RNA sequence: GCUAAACCUAGCCCCAAACCCACUCCACCUUACUACCAGACAACCUUAGCCAAACCAUUUACCCAAAUAAAGUAUAGGCGAUAGAAAUUGAAACCUGGCGCAAUAGAUAUAGUACCGCAAGGGAAAGAUGAAAAAUUAUAACCAAGCAUAAUAUAGCAAGGACUAACCCCUAUACCUUCUGCAUAAUGAAUUAACUAGAAAUAACUUUGCAAGGAGAGCCAAAGCUAAGACCCCCGAAACCAGACGA
RNA sequence: CCGAGCCUGGUGAUAGCUGGUUGUCCAAGAUAGAAUCUUAGUUCAACUUUAAAUUUGCCCACAGAACCCUCUAAAUCCCCUU
RNA sequence: CUGAACUCCUCACACCCAAUUGGACCAAUCUAUCACCCUAUAGAAGAACUAAUGUUAGUAUAAGUAACAUGAAAACAUUCUC
RNA sequence: CUCUUACUUUUAACCAGUGAAAUUGACCUGCCCGUGAAGAGGCGGGCAUAACACAGCAAGACGAGAAGACCCUAUGGAGCUUU
């Protein structure tokens, strides 16, 4: 523990205290980096590489309409509605190698991602789910057990 | 507490052989919880060590200390016990082989001082132990004579070796 | 002084009594029982420590919340004071910050 | 679970056994004995250096005494014996003085002879050949 | 200098009353 | 320390080695548990080492006694009457061999 | 810092830090320069440009800011159209 | 009273050492003590001395008249 | 350890009876300074760092780790010739001596763990025999665990039990990561 | 050889379960424990401060009716220290047990007694045979300090090296703490026994599991994730405040 | 023991101040500064310790680093080779 | 010539810095399973005291020291002195 | 007081009985000079030195007693005064 002082006796000041000098974390001006962070909509990215990989392994069935439920049941995406996730955003990563024909419902889709699915003969739609609706569509069985 | 001194008069030795020397009788006696100091009692016990039973009784009869009467009382009953129960022929043929005092169980009392202060006073008790052996008192040691010193000095010179070598 | 002068009575332990013989049985109640029951449901003891662990400040906070309303006056007072002491100890005292 | 030391007696006796031959209360009172036992063990360790030192002091004193009986000082004996390639150490030299007095006188005579040869050489200008006992046996 | 007095403390009586 | 312990002069037993060398180790008594874990190394020593050690030392009578014991021990007895008891608790077979050989060389 | 809250027994966040610093998921912290809105009439353009920069914190400051915030603030976020999205991951960084 | 058994056992061993030291037992023959095989001891005796003794003669050399007379007295006392 | 709850508790200096007043003035008495007679330095005072129970030791290994342990225990028993497969646990009689004699003749060790598929369908004969024994213990398949397997020298599984354990233990190797507790309805679970 | 030493019970602790509550006759709110007379007075009403903020002045967690999760998030604040939700989510629940203490421990407790205080109030210590004591001439001894058996012989931290030999010879300035630095004539300590002081998050590391997934709903994830292991003392003020008790 | 009684409680008040801090063994290990109601303390540097990564570190040849002014100083910095 | 813990010699080698930091072992206790004259592998924790004017108990030192106490004779009736 | 003396009582010392307190790291506990955390029984150089009681003395053991009240320090208190 050392010899005498505050440190041997366990009475040293709180974390961040600099000895009386105006601390570093206080002398920096406030700026709205994180202002409104908890009210910002978030979308879990889903790349065309990941989508193709899921189809090649049979984890997502392209013969039926694909939506949030089918992606969750296939363990393709993990949605957290309690963390202000509003769904999945289809991102263009992997467009060059995308070959599957799918009818997929997402929340956001980039211009290049839409072109990839439509080039192969598929349909892509952007659908909105509110926080409550998102929880139900992601995990239907827990909802059905509530009796509502 | 311990009471081993009283158990020493219960040791039965095996019968002696025809050619063995007659074993002297040994009598252990003691008095417990005497209201008297062991430090003061030690001087009286020290006095009669090695004395004959009759010489010890005479010395104690003319001593002014309180312990003298108590020790004399113990010596007399031990002398009677030696002849009665320990097969000692002559009551006068006894000498003090051992005599010593021990600490007893003491009590604590308050002694008052001025200014509201106090001390703790001990009400002292002591034991007295005596061993009587049959036979004349052993003679005292003669003072070491000049011949003995000279013999001892020359002995040490002769046992002297060359140290730290072959 | 300070050490016993006799050997203590020999310790007789029956390693095959019913309690020792059946220790562990049903510890895989969930894995082998279709997960109908969680193994923590086999834990018996205070209502505020079944299937839960924490440091002493966390244990005290948990007990006051769950059974604080049923505690004896003197016991509840000691619990409140204990939480105050531990709050100060962990949040203000120590070697690390 | 409350744990208490149960064999403290044996831990105490480990120290007190080394203090039985001490004087006073430090032979039975741990608080006192432990400090004195530590000091005794440290002395015992450091004494190993003094033992070697005192022994060699003893040999030099005894060799000095033996050399003086023959009219030689200690530096003359040790110095000249080395020059004769006699590598007898001081321990053996002291033993020889006590138990082999005739061999020691021979060694003193040898050292004395070599010493006189040195003087003759130093006094000469190189004309004289090396002394009979001054010749060194070379090894390779 | 303020007066300084330390009153005496009596120990418990029983400690000096035990009998055989 | 030297002052706190006894001492003696360098000596031999019956001028050993003067006319002939006589091994002073006279008897060895082992006590190895059958099931005790501490006696694992002692059991391994009795299976492969003790037999070969006896062949080399025919003047030493070795007594192996297998009985329940928490601390296996070897007792060495010498011609001059000295008795030495050495624990082999939890010792390896190699450690035991070294100990037994040391006892064989001592006077 | 509150290491164990009285109600939940959990570590707390120092909200003074959240109001001043941005944490990139890679572990870097972004801040503004002190005095960047103070007495601009007496400051040169070169100095004023330096004051408007968003700068990084050093290792010691970053470690302190990490201790003063809970795990929630270090998670990966996917805000839509986030200006700082590109800076969350490092590239071609050796050690 | 403290929990445990090891300390008590260790102290009992020392109490037996002190008891024995205060009252040393009378000495007895090595044959009467455990771990003794007379035939094995006889053979080792010769090997130690590096001598090829005859086990028949060597055993007789150790038999004394006093041991024979006493051995017979015990036989008569037991009516054997 | 996971279901261990320690009930040991001591009293701190704040919980020992009394101890409120300062025993004597700070200065002037010549004695050591003390604030309370219930300080941990005092006889009868509080305990400084004693047990503060009841204390829980609860924790859970990953479900896959606990399942792997059961596999290893079964392999070790089979590899060391301590596992015996039975068609059924039906004995000819309910006498416990028969079962004891059977194990000795077949060299089954001192203790034997008997595993049946279900508690309700245990044959009455084996139930009567084991109920009167101490080292021969009968458990259902759902009760199998590593500790009991290690405590018992021999393990006896019935053929239905073997099929039961393979289904449960191999399901862990090919399963998805859960979306919600497996007690809730799934497409292909249970069975 | 004394003084002593040694012991295993009394009970106690933490949970579980269960809601809880007494009484013979007589006396007892006046000066209680006092058979028997003219009254009429009547309860309610924000805690404070220590302390933290390294002063302090706004401020500074204190069960308040479901474990978990949302979340230490929204939000509050000398926007400092710190404080801190809700919507929503939704589990289990078979008293008679103990890797609790065993006479300095465990309740203060053999007892709120003895004793101390005018009062409020404070508040102890301790016991130990055996199947039988209607076996008490009985159950061994051995172990702390202190003594006794047995005072002492030049010289010196009391020992070490030794030695034929205790001492004589040679070498050697107790310990802890505190300091630039202590044989210091700086601190503490007669001695024995017992008691008496390192509590945990953030990350990181190490070793398993599974792996673009991990985890037995929540959470994290651009090799991660889950589990485990492993780090943060004791005693001590003068004070401050609340409510009682005292001329 | 009245510069303002006593008792209990808040209370294990707080103490950058003093004291104390318990088994064995080995190893690495001394010290530029800055700010601070701060100088009996802290926080950052520096030094120190452990683990990891991969690549130079130290010692140093020439050549080279100011005028103004008086001691035209001992030296330093830089630096391949070794 | 004497003279070190420097160096050599025979053999061995982790085995002489405060704070701090890394590492290797380990007493006793309890639990699991062993063991069975006192142990093993692990899991745990009120887990180790030559020092806090520490707490309690015992006993020393000072010290048999300071201090304390009963007027006289007698037949214990009585008388005498103050 | 110069300048003290004598006697009585108490205390005292000795015998008998009873029997505290502060204090105490351990002590086998000399003197001189020098040294040194700067004033030594304990270190260096010398000198001295069989062992153990009783009665006195107060130069030393920086003697005992009370964690200096003077002085300074602490982002320690309290009483009092005030534009
Ligand atoms: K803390
Ligand atoms: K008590
Ligand atoms: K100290
Ligand atoms: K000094
Ligand atoms: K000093
Ligand atoms: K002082
Ligand atoms: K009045
Ligand atoms: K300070
Ligand atoms: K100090
Ligand atoms: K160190
Ligand atoms: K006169
Ligand atoms: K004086
Ligand atoms: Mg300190
Ligand atoms: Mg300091
Ligand atoms: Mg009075
Ligand atoms: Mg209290
Ligand atoms: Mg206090
Ligand atoms: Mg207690
Ligand atoms: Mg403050
Ligand atoms: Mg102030
Ligand atoms: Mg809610
Ligand atoms: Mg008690
Ligand atoms: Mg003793
Ligand atoms: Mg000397
Ligand atoms: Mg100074
Ligand atoms: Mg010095
Ligand atoms: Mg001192
Ligand atoms: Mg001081
Ligand atoms: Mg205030
Ligand atoms: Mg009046
Ligand atoms: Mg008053
Ligand atoms: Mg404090
Ligand atoms: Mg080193
Ligand atoms: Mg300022
Ligand atoms: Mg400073
Ligand atoms: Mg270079
Ligand atoms: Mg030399
Ligand atoms: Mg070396
Ligand atoms: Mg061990
Ligand atoms: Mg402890
Ligand atoms: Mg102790
Ligand atoms: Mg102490
Ligand atoms: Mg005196
Ligand atoms: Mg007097
Ligand atoms: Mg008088
Ligand atoms: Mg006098
Ligand atoms: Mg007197
Ligand atoms: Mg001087
Ligand atoms: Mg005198
Ligand atoms: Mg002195
Ligand atoms: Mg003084
Ligand atoms: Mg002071
Ligand atoms: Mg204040």
């Amino acid at each position: 523990r050392g010899h005498k002082g505050e440190r041997q006796r366990g009475t040293r000041p709180r974390l961040g205290f600099e000895g009386g000098q105006t601390p570093f974390y206080i002398r920096i001006p406030k700026y709205g980096f994180n202002e409104g962070h908890s009210f910002r909509r978030q979308y879990k990215p889903l790349s065309l590489n990941r989508l193709q990989y899921l189809i090649d392994l049979g984890r997502v069935d392209p013969s039926q309409p694909i939506d949030l439920t089918q992606l969750v049941n296939g363990r393709g995406v993990t949605i957290q509605p309690l963390k202000r996730d509003y769904g999945v955003q289809l991102v263009e990563e992997g467009a060059d190698t995308f070959t599957a024909k799918v009818n997929i419902e997402v929340q956001l889709a980039s211009e290049l991602a839409i072109a990839a699915i439509e080039k192969n003969g598929g349909v892509v739609t952007t659908a909105f789910y509110d926080p409550r609706s998102l929880d139900i569509v992601c995990k239907p069985v827990p909802f059905f057990l509530r009796g509502q | 507490i311990s009471r081993k001194w009283e158990k020493k008069n219960k040791i039965v030795y095996p019968p002696q052989l025809p050619g063995e020397p007659r074993r002297p009788a040994e009598i252990y006696h003691c008095r417990r919880q005497i209201k008297y100091s062991k430090d003061k009692m030690w001087y009286l016990a020290k006095l009669i060590r090695g004395m004959s039973i009759d010489q010890a009784l005479a010395q104690l009869e003319f001593n002014d200390k309180k312990g003298a009467k108590i020790i004399k009382e113990v010596l007399l009953e031990a002398q009677d016990m030696a002849v009665r129960d320990h097969n000692v022929e002559f009551r006068s043929n006894l000498y003090i082989a051992e005599s010593t005092s021990g600490r007893g169980q003491c009590l604590k009392r308050i002694r008052y001082h001025g200014r509201g202060r106090f001390g703790i006073m001990e009400k002292v008790y002591c034991h007295y132990f005596v061993k009587l052996v049959e036979g004349p008192p052993p003679p005292p040691e003669p003072p070491k004579t000049a011949v003995a010193h000279a013999k001892e000095y020359i002995q040490q010179l002769r046992s002297r070796t060359i140290v730290h070598t072959l | 002084i300070g050490i016993r002068l006799t050997l203590p009575p020999p310790k007789v332990v029956d390693r095959w009594n019913e309690k020792r013989a059946m220790f562990g049985v049903y510890d895989n109640i969930g894995i082998l029982g279709n997960f109908e029951k969680h193994p923590k449901e086999l834990i018996r003891g205070p209502i505020w420590l079944r299937g839960w662990k924490g440091n002493e400040l966390q244990r005290c906070i948990r007990k006051r919340k769950m059974v604080g309303s049923r505690m004896f006056a003197d016991d509840l007072h000691n619990l409140n004071k204990r939480i105050r002491y531990l709050y100060k100890h962990f949040n203000r005292h120590g070697k690390f910050r | 679970l409350r744990n208490r030391v149960t064999d403290r007696y044996f831990r105490i006796q480990e120290v007190l056994k080394h203090a039985r031959h001490f004087r006073g209360r430090k032979n039975r009172c741990y608080r006192l004995a432990v400090r004195t036992v530590i000091r005794a063990f440290v002395k015992c360790t450091k004494a190993r250096y003094l033992k070697k030192k005192n022994m060699r002091t003893l040999w030099i004193n005894r060799i000095t005494a033996a050399s003086q009986e023959h009219g030689l000082k200690y530096p003359a004996l040790i110095g000249n014996l080395v020059k004769c390639q006699v590598e007898l150490n001081r321990k053996v030299l002291a033993d020889l003085a006590i138990y082999e007095p005739k061999t020691f006188k021979s060694l003193a005579a040898l050292a004395s002879r070599r010493r006189h040869e040195g003087f003759a050489a130093a006094l000469g200008d190189g004309k004289e050949p090396e002394g009979i006992f001054s010749r060194v046996v070379q090894y390779h | 200098t303020k007066k300084r007095f330390t009153p005496p403390i009596y120990q418990p009586k029983f400690k000096t009353e035990k009998e055989f | 320390t030297a002052r706190g312990t006894p001492s003696r002069f360098l000596a031999s037993v019956l001028h050993n080695g003067l006319g002939r060398y006589v091994q002073q180790l006279q008897r060895l008594s082992f006590s190895v548990s059958r099931d005790g874990a501490s006696s694992r190394g002692a059991r391994e020593f009795v299976e492969r080492e003790v037999i070969d050690f006896a062949r080399r030392n025919p003047g030493v009578v070795i007594y192996v006694n297998s009985r329940p014991c928490c601390v296996p021990r070897v007792v060495a007895e010498y011609l001059n009457g000295a008795v030495r008891e050495e624990s082999i608790h939890c010792k390896s077979v190699e450690e035991i061999s070294t100990l037994v050989q040391k006892l064989a060389d001592q006077s | 810092l509150t290491y164990f809250s009285a109600r939940k027994g959990k570590r707390k966040t120092v909200k003074a830090v959240i109001d001043r610093f941005l944490r990139l998921h890679c572990g870097l912290w972004v801040r503004r320069k002190a005095g960047y809105k103070k007495k601009l009439w007496k400051k040169t353009p070169a100095r004023k440009k330096r004051l408007r920069e968003f700068v990084f914190c050093n290792k010691t400051q970053s470690k302190l800011l990490d201790k003063m915030t809970t795990s929630f603030w270090k998670r990966r976020n996917w805000y839509v159209d986030d200006p700082y999205q590109k800076y969350h991951d490092r590239t071609n960084l050796k050690v | 009273v403290k929990k445990g058994f090891r300390a008590a056992f260790r102290f009992q061993k020392e109490l037996e050492r002190q008891r024995l030291l205060r009252c040393p037992p009378p000495p007895v023959r090595r044959s009467e003590k455990p771990n003794w095989d007379y035939h094995a001891e006889i053979q080792a005796f010769g090997h130690r001395l590096q001598e090829n003794f005859s086990l028949d003669l060597l055993k007789t050399a150790f038999v004394n008249s006093c041991y024979i007379k006493s051995e017979e007295a015990k036989r008569q006392q037991l009516g054997i | 350890n996971f279901k261990r709850i320690s009930y040991a508790k001591t009293k701190t200096r704040a919980e020992v009876r009394g101890g409120g007043r300062k025993p004597w003035p700070q200065k002037g008495t010549g004695r050591a300074r003390h604030g309370s007679i219930r300080s941990p330095l005092w006889r009868g005072g509080g305990v400084a760092h004693g047990p503060r129970g009841p204390t829980s030791y609860y924790y859970m290994l990953p479900m896959k780790v606990r399942a792997l342990g059961l596999k290893v225990a079964l392999t070790v028993k089979l590899a060391q010739d301590d596992l015996h497969i039975m068609d059924s646990l039906e004995l000819p009689t309910g006498d416990p001596q028969y079962l004891t004699e059977l194990a000795h003749y077949r060299r089954w060790g001192d203790s034997v763990l008997l595993v049946d598929l279900t508690h309700e369908e245990m044959p009455q004969s084996i139930v009567e025999a084991t109920s009167r024994l101490k080292t021969f213990n009968l458990i259902p398949a759902v009760g199998l665990n590593v500790h009991s397997m290690l405590k018992h020298q021999t393990l006896v599984l019935t053929l239905p039990t073997v099929a039961f354990l393979e289904d449960k233990l191999l399901w862990q190797d090919s399963r998805y990561r859960p979306l919600y507790p497996f007690s809730l309805p799934y497409s292909d679970f249970p069975r």
